[PDB]
DNA sequence: TTTTTTTTTTTTTT
């Protein structure tokens, strides 16, 4: 049963080897039109997004759920969703993210049956 | 003032709720007087709009829109009127006029037709967050009834800065 | 009375113990791992995949992922018009009852809409802050359970510390469960 | 400040 692997939060830098879905937010830097791909920069790194039909504006905060690609050119994201980011605060993002970094684990482990 | 619908009771005033819409119970539209906003009587003998404390007026169609919300730690009836109601339902008061005649045409009452346009053609307004504002009323039945004076859409930040503030008071931060 | 939609990650509906209720007018409920009673649910996702109509209009269906887990959202009927509302991709908030199927937990539809990306960050903010919350209140439950079970000195005890008498049945359930 | 008055429930899926 090959259940939908939910898309694993990261930043462009910090994207696993064992990663095979992951959602990335950032800024577009690049379009290109013809190859229907652009380039995502989050702030930590840049990411080559290839895109099946949806291409963004350059300059447009987006989110990019996508596979992973590794191949000899290097490591390219498969875009499956791209949403539009653009009024969203990043920074209570960011903080939202640390308090689940360090919450979560310890809520799990105060069950004591 | 932010109150949680675990905390509502009958008669209270001037009370702050965010929450999700849940449920559509009935939209539909009536002649009311621009003046007072009450129901107009159409008189057949002199073909004119008849208001009880207003006299011969010039009828406005007032949009009515009963539905619940919900915030995690309750659930409340609410009902919006004109352009409150409009400006959320995104449909012009005399096109719900046309919607309602179409249907009381094919045999249903104002009370039928009311029900089934609201679950037919406005189920989109549902899962929406809204924060709505108003006092709360006691139905003998219907049990409490928050009758909405204004509603607006949610301030992120500022709901973010309340959650932030309650994380405070566990520990968190 | 329409007890309240909890706002849950998607991994603690489906991680959870589903209660079918043998009366044919008791609502189904679900207990997560941290004995939270759960009429409704309340989640917020992306859709995943472009909506299942069945040809016969007979049932809609949609995905939703929130990045702790991926759930379907189901509409039967005329409720088929929840999942043509919605298109792959959508940033949701979806609200209904939860409902298990092939052992697989689910969501029947009651409303979804679109929300903006700070609705996101809201929800997720506040399902961490009530999870805290409830956690905290149900370990203090569970010491009391531990040492007089259900009992009326328990009861007493259990309102002095803030804790609704609810929550030591259903530690009491999901002991019987487990 | 308003119209009209009966709350909520299950089960159905290639
Ligand atoms: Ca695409
Ligand atoms: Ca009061
Ligand atoms: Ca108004
Ligand atoms: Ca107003
Ligand atoms: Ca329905
Ligand atoms: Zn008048």
């Amino acid at each position: 049963v090959r259940r939908r692997k939910p898309a694993v939060e990261r930043k462009i830098s910090e994207i696993r080897e064992e990663d095979t879905r992951v959602s990335l937010i950032g800024r577009v830097i690049k379009v290109d039109k013809m190859d229907y791909m652009f380039w995502l920069d989050d702030g930590t790194g840049v990411a080559i997004i290839e895109s099946e039909s949806d291409l963004p504006k350059v300059g447009q905060v987006v989110r990019v759920i996508g596979r992973i690609i590794r191949n000899e050119e290097g490591i390219h994201i498969y875009a499956e969703v791209i949403q539009d980011f653009s009024d969203a605060d990043l920074e209570a993002l960011e903080e939202i993210r640390e308090l689940e970094r360090k919450l979560l684990p310890r809520l799990e482990g105060e069950i004591v049956w | 003032t932010r109150k949680k619908i675990k905390d509502i009771e009958a008669g209270d005033r001037f009370v702050e709720v965010r929450g999700t819409i849940a449920k559509v119970y009935r939209v539909l539209t009536y002649d009311a007087c621009p003046e007072c906003k009450k129901k107009v009587d159409y008189d057949e003998g002199l073909g004119v709009w008849i208001c009880p404390e207003h006299g011969e007026v010039q009828p406005i169609k007032m949009t009515i829109l009963d539905f619940g919300l919900d915030d995690g730690t309750g659930y409340i009836r609410v009902t919006l009127f004109g352009d409150d109601a409009e400006e959320l339902l995104g449909v012009s008061p005399e096109e719900i006029a046309e919607k309602i005649k179409e249907l009381e045409e094919s045999g249903l009452t104002t009370k039928e037709a009311a029900r089934k346009l609201a679950e037919d053609e406005f189920y989109n307004i549902i899962g929406r967050e809204i924060v709505v504002r108003g006092n709360v009323i006691e139905d003998r039945f219907l049990g409490l009834i928050l009758r909405a004076s204004s509603w607006e859409d949610v301030d992120y930040r500022r709901e973010i800065e309340r959650i932030k503030e309650e994380l405070e008071k566990l520990g968190v931060m | 009375k329409r007890m309240p939609a909890t706002r849950l990650y998607i991994k603690d509906i489906l991680e959870g113990y589903f209660v079918k209720s043998e009366g044919d007018f008791e609502p189904n409920y679900l207990i997560t791992k941290y004995a939270r009673k759960v009429y409704r649910a309340k989640i917020v996702g992306t859709v995943v995949r472009e909506p299942l109509i069945a040809e016969d209009e007979t049932y809609g269906k949609f995905q939703v992922d929130d990045g702790t887990g991926v759930i379907w959202v189901l509409g039967f009927r005329d409720d088929t018009k929840f999942a043509k509302l919605v298109r792959k991709g959508d940033l949701v908030q979806v609200i209904g009852k939860i409902a298990e199927w092939r052992d697989d937990k689910q969501i029947l539809v009651e409303g979804v809409s679109k929300v903006h990306p700070n609705m996101w960050i809201l929800h997720r903010y506040e399902t961490l802050k009530e999870k805290i919350e409830h956690i905290k209140k149900a370990k203090i439950a569970l010491e009391i359970y531990n040492q007089y079970g259900i009992t009326a000195k328990s009861k007493v005890i259990a309102k002095n510390k803030g804790i609704e008498e609810e929550l030591l049945e259903v530690i009491d359930e999901l002991y019987g469960i487990m």
